[PDB]
């Protein structure tokens, strides 16, 4: 895969390695999950997310 | 902001207030706890730089419902580059004095690293610009935060639909040409913020235009894709003696 086609498939960051290879990457904040390309908070207040928003959701 | 709507309570968290002597001068964006994106052109009139303060979880301005924090500006960093009076490199790095603690009122916006904000999210066709700035050109302030959506537009379409300075590889226009729809004065240094995959970003900083919601004409907002290695390198340093720094860009 390749970060500038669809953001590697990733949900935030994305890096191109040598061969065909690619690491998705997490703000701080977040974990990547197993998936290799998800992102799920760690804090309680991760940025870019709206609690109330969150909460109405959750 | 000029044909938008009130931003509900608690819906734009990472919305900075930037105060001198208790008057309304800016907006600014929080990244994290301690720092807040700005626009440079906000601090050129400034005599006494310790009269500065910084207001997290503000919303309606003609009342105090104990969600608001304020903090002391301890440093106000400002490209080389960035020349007084005129509008290129117009960001502005501000280190609080002491951290807001996060709520859910209080909530910093992430700053994305640069390829994913080149590659994906400068693709993202509309982001939502807020402040309390002018409700119309000539026309008073918002007392509550006001939102606006926003489509961006590449430059050399910006430059085509227009109708003085230069859109700089440090800007880039959004907005509507049509004069019903703009970010105002007062809203200069706030948040241009683009949702992607469930997350929102620091993508542009209110900055100029020719005027506001003038017709023909589009607002401009700061690259902020251009300064991310900047600001992350400054996110390292140790604070300096003495408000102002300039720092050398890149
Ligand atoms: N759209 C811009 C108009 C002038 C003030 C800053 C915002
Ligand atoms: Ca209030
Ligand atoms: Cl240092
Ligand atoms: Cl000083």
């Amino acid at each position: 895969l390749i970060c500038v086609n669809e953001n590697g498939g990733c949900e935030q960051y994305c890096s191109d390695h040598t061969g065909t290879k690619r690491s998705c990457r997490c703000h701080e904040g977040y974990s990547l999950l197993a998936d290799g390309v998800s992102c799920t908070p760690t804090v309680e207040y991760p940025c870019g997310k709206i609690p109330i928003l969150e909460k109405r959701n959750a | 902001i000029v044909g938008g709507k009130v931003c509900p309570k608690g819906e734009c968290p990472w919305q900075v207030l930037l105060l001198v002597n208790g008057a309304q001068l800016c907006g600014g964006t929080l990244i994290n706890t301690i720092w807040v994106v700005s626009a440079a052109h906000c601090f050129d009139k400034i005599k006494n730089w310790r009269n500065l303060i910084a207001v997290l979880g503000e919303h309606d301005l003609s009342e105090h419902d104990g969600d608001e924090q304020s903090r002391r500006v301890a440093q106000v960093i400002i490209p080389s580059t960035y020349v007084p009076g005129t509008t290129n490199h117009d960001i502005a790095l501000l280190r609080l004095h002491q951290p807001v603690v996060l709520t859910d009122h209080v909530v910093p916006l992430c700053l994305p690293e640069r390829t994913f904000s080149e590659r994906t999210l400068a693709f993202v066709r509309f982001s939502l610009v807020s402040g309390w700035g002018q409700l119309l050109d000539r026309g008073a302030t918002a007392l509550e935060l006001m939102v606006l959506n926003v489509p961006r537009l590449m430059t050399q379409d910006c430059l085509q639909q227009s109708r003085s300075p230069n859109i700089t590889e440090y800007m880039f226009c959004a907005g509507y040409s049509d004069g019903s729809k703009d970010s105002c004065k007062g809203d200069s240094g706030g948040p241009h913020a683009t949702h992607y995959r469930g997350t929102w970003y620091l993508t542009g900083i209110v900055s100029w235009g020719q005027g506001c919601a003038t017709v023909g004409h589009f607002g401009v907002y700061t690259r902020v894709s251009q300064y991310i290695e900047w600001l992350q390198k400054l996110m390292r340093s140790e604070p300096r003696p003495g408000v102002l720094l300039r720092a050398p860009f890149p």
